[PDB]
């Protein structure tokens, strides 16, 4: 069955009036640049070409309030005069009064066109080339570079209209999904499950502590794979790969979920800058795990863009994640990442994860703790 | 105040 794409290049239009594209990592070009890798590898003509439309304000309200969808929806206070010259609500979040609008209403109705393609069963999976990311924003707060939470509307959306029972949104965005998290807090019937890192909330936005299991009938359906101890290594390959061992797969296999949304952020790739990111992803480990989640929910996957700022991070990794929606045979891992163990801050982590999270989910008893194992030594025990 | 583009987390 077919992968469908979906991309609009009125997205691009969403930019700072002030010329400045270098302090902005939130531009224009990152998806550009990642539409045109998808041309030049002839990974779009092997997928659908699904044509992207503006989110209604009432699609926008399941989410957030009405005073900010028409804030930030509409145009005919919260605005300021940036350093930079720009109009925005903040530093790190610009606004251009004629354009920015449309852009942000499209990236949620591209994401809510693709996920209900896939659905309803005309196709396979998807992979959304999407503007302003999604992840960060809240019902009345827009922040990191989001306004409306397209990931959030798509799934709620999905109950409301064709009453999905079960729906994984999972959130490997190196920063915590803040927003995707507070959509859902209390809803059992959708499992939020973010990996990011966290340093004890040292990082941005500094919410996503492990402790944080959701609340009233939601409890235990918020997963926080909250990583901690900085870059003292920073994570790689091998840290991600046994967390989804230990941790992800695990709790996402016992949910059972109808679909898995993703908040495919790429900002955990190496070479970004630090305070961006600092983790050393390659982008062939995105597409293992990729090809992971496919296992789930019968296929129903959609990929949804949201953080990642290198243009050839992103590009290698949105080709890996895209190749593998396709069932194209994946790039061997090298030996070096089957081989290294986790690092110990990392074990720390999946296990204080799994020390709160064994108290819901009855199978996480099975990978407590073989969470420092190399991911040979983990097939080594399991024959 | 915090920022995404320091790394700084959001704090009151
Ligand atoms: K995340
Ligand atoms: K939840
Ligand atoms: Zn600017
Ligand atoms: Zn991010």
């Amino acid at each position: 069955f077919t992968t469908g794409l979906v991309y609009d290049t009125l997205m691009l239009k969403h930019q700072c009036t002030c010329g400045s594209s270098s302090s902005h990592p939130e531009h224009a070009g990152r998806i550009q640049s990642i539409w045109s890798r998808l041309q030049e590898t002839g990974l779009r003509g092997k997928c659908e070409c699904i044509r992207g439309r503006k989110a209604t304000l009432e699609e926008l309200q399941t989410v957030h309030s009405e005073a900010h969808t028409l804030l930030y929806g509409t145009n005919p206070s919260v605005f300021v005069r940036l350093p930079c010259g720009g109009v925005g609500v903040d530093s790190d979040t610009i606004w251009n009064e004629v354009h920015s609008a449309g852009a942000a209403r499209l990236a949620v109705g591209c994401v809510v066109e693709l996920v209900f393609k896939v659905a309803t069963g005309e196709l396979k999976n998807g992979f959304a080339v999407v503007r302003p990311p999604g992840h960060h924003a809240e019902e009345s707060t827009p922040m990191g570079f989001c306004y409306f939470n397209s990931v959030a509307v798509a799934a709620k959306l999905l109950q409301q209209r064709l009453s999905v029972s079960k729906i994984l949104i999972v959130d490997w965005d190196v920063h915590h999904g803040n927003g995707t998290q507070q959509a859902f807090y209390s809803d059992p019937s959708v499992l939020y499950m973010s990996l990011h890192r966290y340093d004890d909330g040292n990082f941005f936005p500094g919410s996503g502590a492990p402790d944080e299991v959701g609340t009233g009938p939601g409890v235990g359906f918020n997963v926080n794979m909250a990583f901690t101890g900085g870059l003292d290594p920073p994570m790689g390959d091998a840290e991600y790969l046994a967390a989804f061992r230990t941790v992800v797969m695990p709790i996402a296999s016992e949910f059972a979920p109808d679909v898995v949304l993703v908040s495919s952020g790429f900002d955990a790739v190496e070479g970004h800058p630090t305070p961006l990111g600092g983790y050393n992803l390659s982008a062939r480990c995105f597409g293992y795990l990729t090809k992971q989640l496919m296992g789930l929910a019968g296929g129903r996957i959609v990929l949804a863009l949201e953080g990642g700022y290198d243009l050839t991070a992103i590009c290698d990794a949105s080709e890996a994640c895209v190749s593998a929606l396709l069932g194209n045979e994946l790039d061997p891992l090298p030996e070096k990442v089957l081989q290294q163990r986790p690092n110990a801050n990392a074990v720390r982590s999946m296990e204080k994860v799994m020390e709160i999270h064994s108290k819901y989910w009855r199978c996480l008893q099975r990978t407590t703790s073989t969470a420092g194992r190399s991911l040979i030594e983990a097939q080594t025990c399991e024959n | 105040e915090g920022s995404i583009t320091q790394g700084t987390p959001l704090k009151y």
